[PDB]
């Protein structure tokens, strides 16, 4: 019985855990009060890699929200599965982060961080085996930037030989919502390399263009942005609740996707996504998905493959589906596009399959990658930092909550460091 | 009596045993909660063959089988399925967590602690044999699990058991097609400890079945259970001899004599020649003579390596149906004959001969056809030397790097294992061409 | 970027296994150590820079604990005096000869109180009024990357012992957060800070050895040139400074023959990994001096990662492997030899 401790950290966190709990519970036919209402038998079988169970078939999730100064418990609670959730496990506190990192990790994080790991241990100990945490936040802000990276340090101390998977919402080459992303970006992922076996760098810039583009939504909210990230959060864990021919786990998706340990950033995606209309005008193949799939504009990390090398991508297909047909096509990828693959590895891609698809499809898939192109993602904070720090910029309300400056240039170095180790292969040998 | 004892571990292995049983309750008259309406119904027979099923005073008939695959995402759908009121329900899930494509997890640290009960039930399986000869083994070179525990498996049975037939109808890693980017290293470690310790391990290739299944039987979208159908085909062409009854026999301790010409170099390959339709089943003759050839063509081996860039130190043929003897003394002729196939000079001999007088038989929901006769042979050449130098040079280009190596070292290994290994698989690419020069004086 | 120097010393024999009367496996040609097995299935040959033969007191070009010296370890002493920093390592497993090098007993000594004692015959030589040296001392370990100092609160103190941090000043370098170092003044003080040390290496007794170390012990000495006013005022070069670094490390220790679980397999796997992140830095940092564009892997260990200003730059770098003559080591020694060819190229 494997089993996964989900951990909501900040506004960002919560909103879309509120809308991956709505997409699971769907998946396994579990209403808003926790009740069973599916069709199937195959759904229970594996409930309990999210869910716990109660007294009247009741089903509970493992989910433990933090987040420093509410304002969200009311919209989660007052939400539609909202009362699903254990009300012990809402965790808060006062006096917001103020998008700081400091507060989030130093003053008020500190005093909160130890009632929040008393309640993982109260959620780790019930299960019979645990295969790794789920985490989900957002660099930019204080908790989901603070808070979330103290909490994933304090854990891989406690439960080292786990997976802590984290999708983490970064940065844009454009226009933010927030003005201090770059310093809080750079001091999460000083804490992100070290202690971490996957993390998913999703952009919000690849989501308006997935939905303006694809979708062709002309009115899109963050409650459709989310209904995009929800797909891969359940594409990852489907080999271990439902079956298939070749199963898979967060463990060989993280052996195979890691040639060494820093380059841990990847770079998701999901298909089949369509407008209304051109779904009746479109056919549901492998080579269909895998086309949408490594297309430029379905992946979520606003970055470009093609001015980068592919070092290992995966692809966690679900249906009746032939794997004559999915090695064949993901064989053609790599005989015709070569260039954006490295040649010390001989084959970069690997499959995993589950016979049982989603609620309205026939044939769904899910795509992982590990780019180069990410460095594009971190040469652009280590400018801005480095636009800032050098005249002390808006500085004085993180020294006045004790950090000294030398922590900022250390982050500055490794995130640097990491860009060289991407782009070192990036070239031929 | 005769007894075969089947260990099916990992993925592979279960999904080729739910085939392989389903072909073998059919051939025996066992329908899948047990109980056969035969014997009650003619009165005689050994239809309960002892060979795979034991029996029980109460009509039950029960498989000469365990399973293991460290995740039970895959025998609980037999413990759920059609096949669930036959097997006992020992099969041994510990699936806690599974050995995430790596030797390291497969071998020691989720290995260990579960591999007691593996060697208990097969003592109690041996225990109700009386003239057990053989330790069938179905497992893939690829991930944690093949590669790990049965390396952990087989060096305990070969302390325990010894002097005892072992066979591994393995899968091999094919050149292009993958699943892993990580096959060129759990296959290494492998053959490092199997070639000490195995007798026979056959291999096959998903590449190789993929085209078979298009170019013989009118396959475009192929899956896993059209496959492993051939390989219980397979599978059962082998162990026929020890079942039913026919003029000459063959038991599995003469392919471990005329095969195996010295202890490193146990690498056979396999064929089933006719995997003909339905449709084109008529149009068609399918004599011995067609047969055999087929047998020899390069498109219709289950492993791909094209054997005409090597020698053939033997081969044997196992004939299923009606067949008479001097059409076999007539169709290898004609592959003597030719200057095509090739013979190692220290073997003008070479053919090992089997027939069988119980034919095939076929599995509803299925590709293949109703044949008179049926074929499978079992070569062993000098060209897989040439599979097996693919798979170093994909070592070799991810080694010198250092690449997915800490999470080996991460889970109870040392680096020069490694190395070690690869010096092990390098001196057998080299008696195969040792083998192959011919003789001077 | 200078060159790494590789070298290998084989013990004669160990009366423990005498009683044994075991085989001899080793065998020098000058400087291809060949190895053979009991069976002879194979013969493997391994060419390396350097090659000490102390096997037995008759071969010529014996390599006495003086050979090493003279060969291997003056040279760093003579670059430090330039301002380049050294470091020297040590691979071996239990009962190779390698803290019989690394330092030897009071009868034959090693190669650390050579270096430091010649270091301060060549300092008086030249403790001239121009010119006046000042050293300092440090000694610390590595346990499941872990940093603690060995010259610390002597444990029974509540908590067992402190796992200082590292951190990185922009200029100076990696360094460790809280390791009050030391202050020396001749030999004698070294090696009593020295036995207060080694006394608190977190050894532990595995089934092959009672007493084998499952920490990667660093001891680090820092030289000073200061120079004297000029006439002119008071300005001159006066911070040429130098690093010498001494390691001794452990052993791979595979887990599978040894069947070892809870808290020595966590060590061991902690120990398989730095040494596998050593050999991918010492192997880009040779790369690098023949010409490619290479990154340098330090960051991905904490032994690597202080170590930072002592192998990079222009600095230069030592190993030396150490080998039993044995067959019952055959698995072992092969595998230490196959790690320095991998130094080496
Ligand atoms: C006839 C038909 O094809 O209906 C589809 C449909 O038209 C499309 C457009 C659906 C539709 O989804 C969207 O329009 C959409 C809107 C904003 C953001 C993302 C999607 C659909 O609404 C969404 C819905 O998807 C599901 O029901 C899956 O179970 C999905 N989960 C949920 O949608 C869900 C969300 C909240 C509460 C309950 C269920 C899912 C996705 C991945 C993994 C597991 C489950 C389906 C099939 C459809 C409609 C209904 C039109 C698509 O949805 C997904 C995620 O697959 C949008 O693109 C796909 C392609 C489908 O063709
Ligand atoms: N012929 C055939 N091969 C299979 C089948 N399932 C998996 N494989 C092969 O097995 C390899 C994967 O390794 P496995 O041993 O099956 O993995 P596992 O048994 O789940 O054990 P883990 O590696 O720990 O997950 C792939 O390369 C496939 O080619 C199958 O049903 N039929
Ligand atoms: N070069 C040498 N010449 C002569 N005798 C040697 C030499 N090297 C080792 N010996 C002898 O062999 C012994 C080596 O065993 P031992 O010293 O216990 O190993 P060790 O390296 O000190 N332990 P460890 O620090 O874990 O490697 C020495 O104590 C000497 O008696
Ligand atoms: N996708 C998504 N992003 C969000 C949502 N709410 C906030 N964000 C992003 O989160 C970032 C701000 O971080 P924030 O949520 O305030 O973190 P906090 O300050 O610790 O709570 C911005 O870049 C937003 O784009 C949401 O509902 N969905
Ligand atoms: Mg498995």
């Amino acid at each position: 019985m494997r089993e996964i401790v989900h951990i909501q950290a900040g506004q960002c966190g919560n909103q879309i855990g509120a809308k991956f709990w709505e997409v699971i519970s769907d998946e396994h036919g579990i209403d808003p009060t926790g009740s069973y209402h599916g069709d199937s038998d195959l759904q229970l079988e594996r409930i309990n890699v999210y869910y716990n169970e109660a007294t009247g078939n009741k089903y509970v999730p493992r989910a433990i929200l933090v987040d420093l100064e509410p304002g969200t418990m009311d919209s989660v609670r007052s939400g539609p599965f909202g009362q699903i959730f254990r009300p012990d496990n809402f965790v808060f506190g006062q006096s917001g982060a103020g998008n700081n990192w400091a507060k989030g990790h130093y003053t008020e994080g500190a005093e909160l961080v130890d009632s929040v790991l008393d309640v993982v241990r109260k959620e780790s100990e019930s299960c019979d085996c645990l295969q790794g945490f789920q985490l989900t936040h957002s660099l930019g802000g204080g908790t989901g930037s603070g808070m979330g990276t103290l909490l994933i340090s304090k854990i891989r101390e406690e439960y080292p030989d786990r997976i802590m998977n984290t999708f983490s919402v970064m940065p844009s080459p454009k226009v933010s919502d927030t003005v201090v992303e770059p310093y809080n970006a750079t001091l999460s992922v000083h804490q992100l390399v070290e202690n971490t076996d996957e993390t998913y760098c999703i952009d919000n810039e690849a989501l308006y263009d997935i939905c303006f583009r694809t979708l062709k939504l002309t009115t899109p909210t963050y409650g459709d942005l989310n209904h995009l990230v929800s797909a891969t959060m359940s594409g990852v864990t489907t080999c271990l609740r439902f079956p298939g021919q070749l199963n898979a786990d967060l463990r060989k998706l993280a052996v195979n996707m890691v040639p060494f340990p820093r380059l841990h950033f990847f770079m998701p995606g999901f298909a089949p996504l369509t407008s209304r209309g051109s779904q009746q005008y479109r056919a549901l193949t492998v080579p269909e998905l895998t086309q949408q799939m490594f297309d430029s504009k379905n992946m979520m990390a606003a970055c470009d493959p093609r001015h980068g090398r592919y070092l290992t991508v995966a692809a966690i297909f679900r249906g009746r589906m032939s794997m004559k047909e999915v090695d064949e096509q993901m064989l053609n990828v790599q005989n015709k596009n070569s260039s954006y693959f490295v040649e010390w590895i001989p084959n970069n891609v690997k499959t995993a399959v589950c016979d049982i698809p989603p609620r309205g499809l026939k044939m769904s898939a899910t795509f992982i990658g590990n780019s180069t192109a990410i460095q594009e993602l971190f040469k652009r904070i280590s400018e801005q930092f480095t636009a800032m720090f050098r005249r002390k910029a808006f500085l004085h309300w993180y020294t006045g909550e004790g950090m000294d400056e030398m922590e900022f240039t250390e982050a500055e170095s490794n995130m640097n460091d990491l860009v060289s180790e991407y782009q070192q292969y990036q070239d031929a040998t | 009596m005769r007894e075969c004892i089947s260990i099916h571990v990992g993925q592979a292995g279960v999904q080729i045993g739910n085939a392989c049983w389903e072909l073998y309750c059919l051939e025996h008259g066992i329908q899948p909660d047990g109980q056969m309406p035969s014997d009650k119904t003619i009165g005689g027979g050994d239809d309960s063959f002892n060979t795979f099923f034991s029996e029980t005073g109460a009509g039950k008939h029960v498989p000469r089988a365990v399973f293991v695959d460290l995740e039970p995402t895959v025998i609980d759908e037999v413990r759920t399925g059609t096949y669930r009121q036959l097997f006992h329900p020992e099969q041994l899930i510990t699936g806690k967590e599974d050995a995430a494509n790596n030797y390291a997890r497969g071998h020691y640290t989720i290995g260990k602690e579960i591999i007691d009960l593996v060697l208990d039930r097969i003592r109690k399986l041996a225990d109700q044999c009386t003239g057990l000869q053989g330790f069938l083994v179905f497992h893939s070179f690829g991930g944690g699990t093949g590669s790990g525990f049965t390396s952990l498996l087989m060096e305990r049975l070969s302390v325990d058991y010894g002097k005892k037939s072992k066979l591994e109808f393995s899968i091999y890693p094919a050149p292009q097609v993958s699943t892993a980017v990580v096959e060129p290293y759990n296959s290494i470690l492998t053959t490092h400890t199997t070639l000490e310790h195995s007798d026979c391990a056959f291999m096959v290739d998903n590449e190789a079945i993929y085209d078979i299944c298009r170019r013989n039987l009118d396959i475009e979208r192929p899956t896993y259970t059209n496959l492993n159908r051939l390989i219980s085909q397979i599978v059962s062409s082998i162990t026929a001899s020890l079942r039913f009854d026919g003029a000459l026999n063959v038991d599995l301790t003469e392919f471990q004599t005329n095969l195996v010409p010295y202890p490193r170099i146990h690498f056979p390959l396999a064929t089933y020649a006719p995997v003909i339709s339905a449709e084109k089943a008529y149009h068609e003759q399918l004599s011995v003579a067609e047969i055999t050839n087929a047998c020899f063509e390069p498109a219709n081996q289950m492993v791909k390596c094209d054997p005409r860039h090597g020698k053939y130190m033997a081969c044997c043929l196992l004939y299923r149906g009606d067949v008479v003897p001097k059409d076999v003394n007539a169709a290898i002729a004609t592959i003597k004959t030719k200057r095509s196939i090739q013979f190692v000079d220290w073997c003008p001999t070479g053919f090992k001969v089997g027939i069988n007088y119980q034919p095939p038989t076929v599995v509803p929901g299925g590709d293949l056809a109703k044949v008179q006769r049926a074929v499978c042979m079992l070569s062993n050449t000098t060209a897989i030397a040439e599979a097996w130098a693919r798979l170093d040079h994909k070592f070799d280009l991810m080694y010198a790097k250092r690449a997915f190596v800490h999470w080996y070292v991460g889970e109870g290994m040392e680096e020069g294992e490694f190395s070690e290994a690869r010096e092990d698989m390098a001196a057998l690419e080299k008696d195969y061409e040792e083998v192959g020069v011919d003789s001077v004086e | 970027n200078s060159q790494v120097t590789v070298a290998v010393r084989v013990r004669p024999f160990s009366k423990r296994e005498k009683t044994e009367k075991a085989s001899q496996v080793v065998f020098t040609n000058g400087e291809e150590i060949t190895v053979e097995h009991p069976d002879m299935k194979q013969v493997y040959s391994f060419i390396y820079d350097v090659s000490f033969w102390s096997f037995d007191e008759c071969h010529p070009g014996y390599a006495s604990q003086t050979t090493v010296y003279e060969t291997l370890a003056a040279p760093l002493l003579d670059r430090a005096f330039e301002g380049y920093n050294t470091c020297l390592f040590a691979y071996g497993q239990t009962g190779s000869g390698k803290s019989y090098t690394m330092m030897g007993l009071n009868e034959e000594p090693g190669i650390i109180p050579r270096f430091c004692e010649d270091l301060f015959a060549q300092i008086a030589k030249k403790q001239t009024s121009e010119v006046s040296y000042h050293l300092e001392m440090s000694f610390f370990e590595v346990y499941n990357e872990k940093i603690h100092d060995l010259l610390v609160c002597k444990g029974e103190n509540g908590q067992r012992k402190q796992p200082l941090r590292a951190r990185e000043h922009p200029v100076s370098g990696p360094y460790v957060e809280g390791l009050s170092m030391n202050v020396v003044s001749s030999y004698s003080d070294i090696q009593s800070w020295l036995e207060l040390g080694n006394k608190q290496r977190a050894t532990a007794a595995t089934g092959m050895n009672d007493k084998s170390s499952r920490s990667h012990s660093v001891f680090t000495l820092v030289m000073t040139q200061t120079k004297t006013e000029v006439v002119e005022g008071e300005e001159h070069d006066h911070r040429i400074t130098s690093r010498i670094n001494l390691v001794d490390l452990a052993g791979s220790e595979r887990c599978s023959t040894a069947h070892s679980s809870g808290q020595r397999l966590k060590e061991g796997v902690s120990i398989n990994k730095s040494l596998l992140t050593l050999g991918k830095v010492i192997s880009a940092l040779s790369e690098q001096a023949n010409g490619k564009r290479v990154f340098i892997p330090y960051r991905e260990s904490t032994l690597t990662w202080l170590l930072k200003e002592s192998l990079g730059g222009n600095s230069k770098t030592a190993m030396i492997a150490t080998v039993s003559p044995a067959a019952s080591n055959i698995e072992e020694t092969l595998s230490t030899l196959r790690y320095a060819t991998q130094a080496r190229l």
